[PDB]
């Protein structure tokens, strides 16, 4: 019965969320800037 | 029967009734019979035509610029140039066959195919 | 229970499967062949006879199997093999 | 234990396949992109100098 | 014993239960992606030979930008561009670390793995799917609002078939979630089964399966990301 | 009770008989009709002739389905081996 | 010991499920394929639609009508099961 | 006691599952091919975007009507099991 | 003693299994055919990437709606079996 | 119940499945092969003689399976493995 | 032991679900591959343009199949009503 | 009821399913590959040779699955797992 | 009626269903992809080398499903869940 939704559902989200922030600042914006510069 | 009217650019090459027509379209070999559905077709660069007529040996024609159109009444082959078999010379056709010139190679191959040597 | 009843039920279900599969296959294959024939007739009416003969062989390849399955009806429903 | 050894052998095969038939083309593509961008940079610089 | 599932190192806090193994896998994946982000940041280059990590990141961004612009111009919903990427790579890493040889026996014939793909867990896939669900629903609200977005979605492309449209809307997130679960759980179960064979028999089938799993994971990540952008575009029009 | 089991198996078999017959008839009809419709669209006046083979095609497939109907007389009305 | 009628009706309903499953598969496939044909025809000939419906119905007719055949047997296989005790 | 109600209910539920399996297959395939035709016509004849929806809607209606008939008769089989003693 | 609960549950989940089998077949086939049409249109029309989506996604919605209705009915059959006892 | 009774019932059912699968496959595979043949004939009648040779082969592959499939059914119904 | 009966039925149901999903995936993948191959044969230049929609369609069909995969767990490992 | 009897009956039903599905798959794949081959031949008579080596591959893979199913006959009816 | 015997019989029935469906899907998809490949090579002889690039991808999915089912088949025959 492991397929029942678990509190882990919430926890993982936060992880993902914080990761997004990095890709929102230090991954995608620099790449867009360098591509536009090229 | 169906009327084949082979019309070359510089001159109406031939016209007459016949029973069956065989041609090499881009999609593939095509046979045309009296009441064939109307259509339009390219003929391959190395195309060829074979007309089977009533009481006469089938005529084999090499064609460059072959461009077929079947109507409700007659079939017309608009052609840049065409050669009947009884006028082509094998040595010239083979000499110019498979040349680096795509047009020359295609025309020579069509000539050889009309001759039947393939 | 009486084993003959179980064997009869099993044979009934087996024959049902046999003929039903045969029927599905025959119907679908005949539809495909008829589509081919209809398209060909639309394409070139003068090939009528030339078109009729190949189609029949196709039908022969299909119907026969169906009939073969139908044949096994006798070997299943009536001549119940293994009946004790 | 035995499962571990078999899995290690399997992963070794994975690595061998990757290096033999995956690393070469991908490395070639990366080097191609690097050379293309360097060529663009040098072309811009020499155009400005010209 | 096959021993399917049975999360290991599970605990509970504030009445909510959490799986230690799944959280560990998610944390490791986040660490890898953040390390790649720092590598890019410390090796950014606009006037020199770019790094391999730079090549990878720029190709990822370029392709996602291409699909976004084909669907919706960036000027309308730029936020789709980051989201997309932070999904794709995430899933990819989630499905790639599984290749590493971290399989050790459970002392009872139930082979165990120190690392397991988080997408093999309903929690991770549900989190991702519901996150994207709320994301593009909120985007649709923002473009139109709570008054126009509902009438638009219920009407859909054709309003007279509304119930079908509502079924679309409700079932989108479901499939988006458990497609991940299926893709990765198949691989997990298959590797567990292959663990039955001895080493001299288990080496080859595991090798073939993992070789194929690389492609499976890459393809699945790409399709999930692209489908996310597609839903975003379908939630922002007219 | 042998009658119970025999009658059960017979009804399951007959239901499958009709299910398969219906599948075959439906597919054959669908593809044959699609061919006919495409032919008509290409040539509106060809109907006069295209209907001829189509009636055969349909008659060649539906008959099979109708043949299957016969086994209803053999599977729910007169079950062989009934006890 | 169990009453014959119970197992007989269970088998009858299983058979009816088979009948409807097959009939629905056939009807859906036939309708979809005939549709596809008609839509393609009108797409390549928007004017011809006025006549193009004449054969399509026939096709779907012999499909859809065929479906009713199976439908009837539901009663026979549910309402009045042959061999019911 | 073998509970004949239980046996007949299980048979009825299996029958209903068959109803829905066949209906789902038929409707899915019919919709898939109807779509295929619609997309092909739109790609080849974009101007007919507002016109092809008539017969496409018709074919979808036929297939979904078969599907809903299956739904209704499955509900009859399952929710109100006929033949219960 | 053969528990009626167990027989009922086994029949219910068998029925649900057929639900899902039919639904998966239908959905997969429909999506495949619609995708074939979409790819063919894309090849024939290079720039119709966003233009061919509307009918394609209409039909995808139809097939998925059928499949997910089957999902819901299977969930009802299994988790809350009708006439359970 | 007699072990042979259950064994033979299962054998009948299995053989019915064999026939169903074989009939489906053979019938509609041969149908599509015949469709290809008929379309080719319609497009270009003179190739008849030259196009049977491949067609035959296809049928041989479609029939073979079914035929060999049929063989197994016979065993199931005449030499049932594990017939206690 | 009713547990055995329910387990056997649940296994059969899960197997049927897997079969249905297998047909779904196989046919969908084959159809998508056929479409892509035909398009590519008709033009090489736009290989990626064809790859994209092919990948979406593959994702859709595989989703249809992996729904069934996922319900494997509910049907074999965690059987509702197992008692 | 003999447990061996039930086990063998289930194994034999399973093998019936195996072979039915394998026969269907092999037949349809063979038919489709042959349809493609016949169309190609009708479109390019000279291409025959260059069409066999690809087609072969296809049909081989088409036949591939079938043989695996065949193999499992030995596993089911001849070497039934779980036999007691 | 030994519970283990009944559950194992159901397990073999399952395995049969899974493998039948897997063979169906694999055969049909492989045949479809092979027909596409055969046609493509027929239209233009010398792009066959390119044709394998997409075609293979297709089987890489299609064939995979087979193996997936294969794996589950084993899980049913040798690792019957809930054997108790």
């Amino acid at each position: 019965n492991f397929l029942i939704p678990n509190g882990t559902f919430f926890a993982v989200l936060i992880i993902f969320l914080i990761v997004l922030g990095v890709i929102s600042k230090w991954v995608v914006p620099p790449i867009s800037k360098v591509l536009a510069e090229r | 029967d169906l009327n084949v009217e082979i019309v070359a650019v510089e001159r109406e090459l031939w016209s007459g009734p016949a029973t069956f027509v065989f041609t090499r379209t881009t999609a593939g070999e095509i046979g045309i019979l009296p009441r064939h559905i109307p259509l339009v077709a390219q003929l391959v660069d190395d195309a060829m035509v074979r007309v089977e007529r009533e009481g006469e040996d089938d005529l084999r024609i090499a064609v460059d610029g072959g461009f077929l159109s079947v109507t409700e009444e007659t079939v017309r082959i608009l052609v840049e140039n065409a050669q009947f078999e009884s006028e082509i010379d094998a040595d010239a056709a083979k000499e110019d066959a498979a040349s680096d010139d795509e047009r020359t190679a295609a025309w020579g191959r069509a000539r050889l195919r009309a001759l039947g040597q393939i | 229970l009486d084993p003959n009843a179980i064997i009869t039920a099993g044979a009934l279900i087996g024959g049902g499967l046999i003929m039903g599969g045969g029927a599905i296959g025959a119907g679908i294959g005949d539809g495909i062949a008829g589509n081919a024939l209809i398209s060909g007739i639309a394409r070139q009416p003068e090939a009528q006879g030339r078109l009729f003969t190949p189609f029949f062989i196709t039908v022969g390849l299909v119907e026969a199997a169906y009939f073969i399955n139908l044949a096994f009806m006798a070997l299943f429903v009536f001549a119940t093999p293994g009946l004790q | 234990m035995s499962i571990f050894i078999g899995q290690l052998i399997g992963f070794a095969v994975i690595a061998f396949i990757i290096v033999k038939w995956v690393v070469p083309p991908v490395r070639t593509l990366m080097r191609n992109q690097q050379e293309a961008v360097r060529a663009a940079l040098a072309e811009s610089a020499e155009a400005a100098k010209k | 014993a096959i021993h399917v599932g049975h999360h290991t190192l599970v605990f509970e806090l504030f009445g909510m239960t959490f799986n230690g193994d799944t959280i560990l896998a998610t944390a490791v994946t986040a660490v890898i992606v953040i390390a790649l982000a720092f590598y890019l940041r410390a090796k950014v280059t606009s006037t020199g030979v770019p790094s391999g990590v730079q090549l990878f990141w720029e190709a990822l961004t370029i392709q996602m930008r291409q699909q976004i612009e084909g669907s919706i111009g960036m000027k309308i919903a730029p936020f789709v561009l980051p989201l997309s990427v932070t999904i794709f790579v995430f899933i990819l890493i989630s499905n790639w670390l599984a290749v590493l040889p971290l399989q050790y026996g459970g002392a009872d014939g139930a082979a165990a793995e120190l690392y397991k793909a988080p997408a093999s867990d309903i929690n991770f896939v549900l989190a991702l799917a519901l996150f994207v669900f709320v994301c593009y629903h909120a985007a649709g609200i923002w473009r139109r609002g709570i008054v126009g977005h509902p009438i638009k979605v219920v009407k859909g492309h054709v309003a007279f078939l509304a119930p079908i449209n509502i079924v679309e809307e409700l079932a989108k997130p479901i499939s988006l979630a458990l497609r991940l679960f299926g893709n990765i759980f198949a691989g997990g179960i298959l590797v567990a089964l292959i663990a039955m064979f001895p080493w001299y028999i288990q080496w080859f089938p595991n090798a073939v399966w993992k070789t194929f799993d690389l492609f499976v994971g890459l393809i699945q990540a790409f399709i999930f990301s692209l489908l996310t952008i597609l839903y975003f575009s379908q939630s922002m029009e007219l």
